[PDB]
């Protein structure tokens, strides 16, 4: 692995 | 500018202990300086950290989908991207520069500081001991503290207060986990 | 822990300005440069062993906007209590007459995310050879920055790290000169 991977971000609606 | 301001955060946290054998994933949400809500890998669900973050507690924990990506990060997101910079972070290793220099507590006096200047190491653990002629010296110590300088190497000054006589020798000792033995430096009056 | 990788981003408004970043144990990983949409490594070195899409940045920071919104309403419209940096001047080794040596600025636990900082030479501003690091995150969500200024020492120039934040009063000021053997 060389891919750092993002962590989405929760939506409140 | 006096117009108002308004922040949102969002702190995503992977915390390791023993490598990567035990994982803990923190989601994090903040507006300003407050945590309103989060998500612990400890519990599986977002708590409310604040009465602010009731309703997203509530809503983000009715969507199984979305708490079954927060579960898994961990292993998908944590694990993950520990591995990705294993090398060049965990495994950085910088060894310090040390230097040894007088120094005055008040200008007019003459010398009666001796400065233990180390810099330039990371990561940021160190022991820094002074020794006069040979025995620890541990009073009069006074120090900078551990300061990081933004650009992954740290720096430290450790001054030891004074009267330095003829044929006494001092000596600056550096612990670091970059070394394998300790590093000395020694400064004759 | 043996070591803590966090995923920072945040939003501010009215300013509409975003940031992410990742750091390891209080040190930047790299930040995406919004604007450019690239992905900034902090040391060089970094992006030969690693990359990062900077496209996944873009979409965070558009769910940061969307839950401030939500914040703001919901909180009353509260603003934001500005907290004032306090600041530090820095040399990054130990100092000697005519060799190449680096003035740090160290600013640190402020909130709002937005400062103004200039490098003063014998009172007149510098910029030749500046850099900066974007807002870094504080363990109680504040935040911190340093701003770098090589230079050459000498018993003729003074320097000054001039700060300007909307918790201070008055632009904050932080002096360095040639120290005298003491
Ligand atoms: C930093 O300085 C800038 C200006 O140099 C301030 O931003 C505003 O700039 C616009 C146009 O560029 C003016 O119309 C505003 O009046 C400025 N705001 C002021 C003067 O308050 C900015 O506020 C400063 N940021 C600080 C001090 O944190
Ligand atoms: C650290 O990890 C090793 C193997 O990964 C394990 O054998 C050891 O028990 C761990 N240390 C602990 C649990 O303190
Ligand atoms: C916002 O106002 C409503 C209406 O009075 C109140 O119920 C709520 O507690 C307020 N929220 C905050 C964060 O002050």
């Amino acid at each position: 692995a060389t891919e750092y991977r993002v962590r989405v971000n929760s939506a409140y609606q | 500018d006096t117009r108002p301001r308004f922040l949102e955060q969002v702190k995503h946290e992977c915390h390791f202990f023993n490598g990567t054998e035990r994982v803990r994933f923190l989601d994090r949400y903040f507006y300003h300086q407050e945590e309103y809500v989060r998500f612990d890998s400890d519990v599986g669900e977002y708590r409310a950290v604040t009465e602010l973050g009731r309703p997203d507690a509530e809503y983000w924990n009715s969507q199984k989908d979305l708490l079954e990506q927060k579960r898994a990060a961990v292993d998908t997101y944590c694990r993950h991207n520990y591995g990705v910079g294993e090398s060049f972070t965990v495994q950085r290793r910088v060894y310090p520069e040390v230097t040894v220099y007088p120094a005055k507590t008040q200008p007019l006096q003459h010398h009666n500081l001796l400065v233990c200047s180390v810099n330039g190491f990371y990561p940021g653990s160190i022991e820094v001991r002074w020794f006069r002629n040979g025995q620890e010296e541990k009073t009069g110590v006074v120090s900078t503290g551990l300061i990081q300088n933004g650009d992954w190497t740290f720096q430290t000054l450790v001054m030891l207060e004074t009267v330095p006589r003829s044929g006494e020798v001092y000596t600056c000792q550096v612990e670091h986990p970059s070394l394998t033995s300790p590093l000395t430096v020694e400064w004759r009056a | 822990e043996e070591h803590v990788i966090i995923q920072a981003e945040f939003y501010l408004n009215p300013d509409q300005s975003g940031e992410f970043m990742f750091d390891f144990d209080g040190d930047e990983i790299f930040h995406v440069d919004m604007a450019k949409k690239e992905t900034v490594w902090r040391l060089e070195e970094f992006g030969r062993f690693a990359s990062f899409e900077a496209q996944g940045a873009l979409a965070n920071i558009a769910v940061d906007k969307a839950n401030l919104e939500i914040m703001t309403k919901r909180s009353n419209y509260t603003p934001i209590t500005n907290v004032p940096p306090e600041v530090t001047v820095l040399t990054n080794s130990p100092v000697e007459l005519r060799e190449p040596n680096v003035l740090i600025c160290f600013i640190d636990k402020f909130t709002p995310p937005v400062v103004n900082v200039t490098w003063l030479r014998n009172g007149k501003p510098v910029t030749t050879g500046v850099s900066e690091t974007v807002f870094l995150p504080r363990e109680d969500h504040l935040f911190r920055k340093f701003h770098y200024l090589p230079f050459l020492p000498s018993t003729e120039d003074v320097y000054d790290c001039r700060v300007e934040h909307w918790g201070l009063d008055e632009p904050l000021l932080k002096h360095w000169e040639f120290d005298t053997s003491g």
